[PDB]
């Protein structure tokens, strides 16, 4: 039910250090965007930083006045990309086994976890869109 | 609970698991990464282990005060992780427990929260990143313990016994001078009583 | 055990299945037994008696 | 086939079956569905009387406040069943296990629908009587 | 994509295949008219190539079944490759054993997706659907 | 090994892992199949040791005002066997288990009308536990395992050095969640202060 | 006295006897039906002995003060069943005992009751019935008794006598909390002295 993949939290306009509950297997499949106005997507280097392998730091203090009420932090694990490929030579390894096993699970749990990109029932007994737009409702009767 | 094999090996986890081998006269080995050597796999869980208990045990330089934790704006849940090896309440009786991998209000039986709340917690933190008072202590505790599990020498055993105790002597050494305690003006209520 | 060559006309595409017959392989009929085929490169079919 | 599946609620009922295969006990998750929603714990409310059925040591009903009951198999994502070892011998249950558990998660991945608005007859959207929220 | 349609009203009977499949039995088939109609394999359409399918009849919309579904649906019970003692491990199946489960996933991407999704301007992108039975 | 990965992994096969460490044993991958001793045996005594430190009463598990609702027409309440401690909230404790369900010993009934206030410890998960609790049940929990199914007396004098120092530490977490105060927090003294 | 192995076998009994085959290193048992199983069987017997022993102790929890035992109208006899581990006076000297498994007036020298009479009495509780510190303890002691008598292993008397300390230790914590009791107005007789 509760989302795990996807941790949004608000924006004060003064606090820079945002949580990572998930697990992630690379810091490029941790997606942080600034959600408000539009939804702004931050860049690994420039816009933020990995403080802690749980914790990212703002570059700079984002919040309403800014245009941004609040802070997601999504992982989006590759699908297409698979971070362990086994070939007929290569000596087998835990390591390389779990990170299979883990991948293949992260790709599973974030499309579990797709109510984020839907709408779903919250905790509650709400269908929640989860602070953006239902574009193209066009007439109602 | 964080994965300690799962990532790249550090100089000092290197540094860190051969001297924990030494302890039963197993040679180094230049890496981590899997030889099918059971030994050095076994001194690294033993390393996270000691490296897990010792940092939870609370100490001015890893005891977090006044740090906020966010909830989520949706489903305002604060995710209580296994890697917060403590969780208390900045002042008083503490409130917050874990159930279900979340923050819970026992006082108000509840696990929803509109704002972030401010909580005295211990972090989990790389053995990298210990003093190096405490990374010795660690690596002597972990070094006894393997040695009673996966070897059982009682000679070394004794000699072990007597290095942390040592070890963790220079490890409250370091805590009083990082501390900085005074019971006249740094205590809280006698600082206090002391206003003429 | 035997070396066998999967002959022409065996595999079906409507089954998607290449099917070989033991009495041709071995000449014989037999009663009783799992039934092991190993390929070439290592991949292992276990056929259970019917 | 499903992975979640609902129980109409009535006192004279306590046995509700199981029909997916779930690998852990603690990976079934039954719920009370009415005004509010409840989760029931494994040994205080309910029980496994055989793998495939489940006993609530309390019958429920419109009474108590419930109209529904709900079994919802959750596969545990962050902790997986299976941690290969080095050092260890390979197993192919091992592999088969971790196999399994990450498909069970895609398999309660394509099961979202029940928890989505879903679509009509017409082919409009229909909240059943839910509010739209943010 | 695991899902996508040909409407083809003149003579064909070829559609190419966009998604990656494991087994035969994971792609169906079906035909959008007043009511779907599921195609058995062997009666209507035959796999001429691994990327293209060749199915059997004009199927037109002459019938009302005008277009044509070509949907993936991975068996999450059945399992291609089951690991067993004694055999030799292969990259081979080692890396299909990952792609299965990660199929399922893809069609869950789009089963969610397909009711209401969101477009590439993060907004919710609703079909031109009035919302019924909405509750204040 | 490339990348910044950050990935758990399961806390219980992890404690098992340390049970079956603590005797000098590999560990396993696994916890489930039915088919290995150790697993369940280990995994056993865990619970066991996590069932019974739990019902010892500690500041963060005793829940204290619970209400445990009846049935509608049955009028019992259920005394679940996850209840680890069931007492008053205040004065002498008057419930007691008889037959599964709550009995009243003063009154001499099972049957109640409205829900009942009790200090309650219900059984935790392994997962849910501090840190330091963690330690000490693992600690406790290998020890039990090694004078059970290893019997090495080595091993039981160096466990016993643990488990002391792990519910040492317990104790200090007890304190230190707790906040007692023998001035203004008593529940006595706190009245004998007014002036 | 009540059979032990005659009805059902319930989760906590079954867990029970594993943990006192566990005590000498016997694997657990899938259930407590007769399977030729001496182990299991003797555990359970020692199982159902601590069972009554400490019930029989007496506690706050299981010591029913109060209670009328009614005699059978044409007998006027009130038995004594074997399953009342303790039977006495509400206050005073006991004047009631055992004689032909029913109850008698010893100071009337009769055991005759034309009307209930009213006991402190403990009757047998199951096993399940037991607070989750007393089921520990009774689980402590039988496997310690178990060991005793069927195994003998030194070293694991010493370490289950140290457990049985701490067990009853629990249940002492137990019997206070529960029996919240007090010397100043829950006192028979000093309440009365505290009247001004």
């Amino acid at each position: 039910n509760v989302i795990k993949t996807v941790l949004t939290y608000q924006l004060d306009g003064s606090n820079r250090d945002f949580n990572i509950p998930f697990e992630y297997l690379a810091r490029k499949f941790v997606v942080v965007t600034l959600i408000g106005v539009d939804r702004k997507v931050l860049t690994i280097n420039t816009d933020y930083r990995f403080a802690t392998r749980t914790t990212i730091s703002l570059t700079k203090a984002w919040g309403p006045a800014d245009g941004y009420t609040t802070i997601e932090l999504r992982r989006v694990t590759s699908t297409t990309d698979r971070l362990v490929d086994f070939t007929d030579g290569s000596i087998l390894r835990a390591y390389d086994l779990n990170v299979a096993q883990i991948q293949t699970m992260h790709v599973a749990e974030e499309a579990r976890d797709l109510t984020t990109d839907t709408i779903g029932v919250n905790n509650d007994g709400h269908l929640d869109a989860r602070g953006r737009r239902i574009v193209n409702l066009a007439n109602a009767v | 609970m964080r994965s300690y094999d799962m990532n790249v090996e550090t100089a000092a986890e290197l540094s860190a698991v051969n001297d924990i081998l030494a302890s039963i006269g197993e040679p180094p080995v230049s890496t981590l990464e899997g030889d099918a050597n059971a030994d050095a796999a076994n001194a690294r869980r033993i390393l996270n282990k000691i490296n897990r208990q010792i940092q939870s045990r609370g100490w001015t330089f890893n005891i977090e005060e006044g740090i906020t934790l966010l909830p989520d704006v949706y489903s305002n849940l604060i995710v209580y992780s296994d890697d917060y090896l403590s969780l208390m309440s900045t002042s008083g009786q503490s409130i917050y427990v874990n159930r279900g991998g979340y923050v819970y209000d026992r006082t108000s039986q509840s696990d929803r929260f509109d704002s972030g709340i401010t909580v005295n917690i211990i972090r989990l933190r790389d053995y990298d990143e210990m003093p190096e008072c405490f990374r010795y202590w660690i690596v002597t505790k972990a070094s006894r313990q393997f040695n009673n599990r996966f070897f059982g020498a009682p000679e070394v055993e004794g000699v072990l016994q007597e290095e942390e105790d040592e070890a963790r002597r220079l490890c409250m050494e370091y805590e009083m001078d990082y501390g900085g305690y005074n019971m006249l003006d740094g205590d809280a209520f006698t600082s206090g009583l002391l206003t003429r | 055990k035997i070396r066998y060559t999967i002959p022409s006309g065996t595999y079906n595409d409507d089954t998607f299945t290449t099917s070989i017959h033991i009495p041709t392989i071995y000449g014989a009929n037999f009663g009783r037994g799992k039934i092991t085929v190993l390929e070439p490169d290592g991949k292992i079919t276990v056929f259970e008696q019917p």
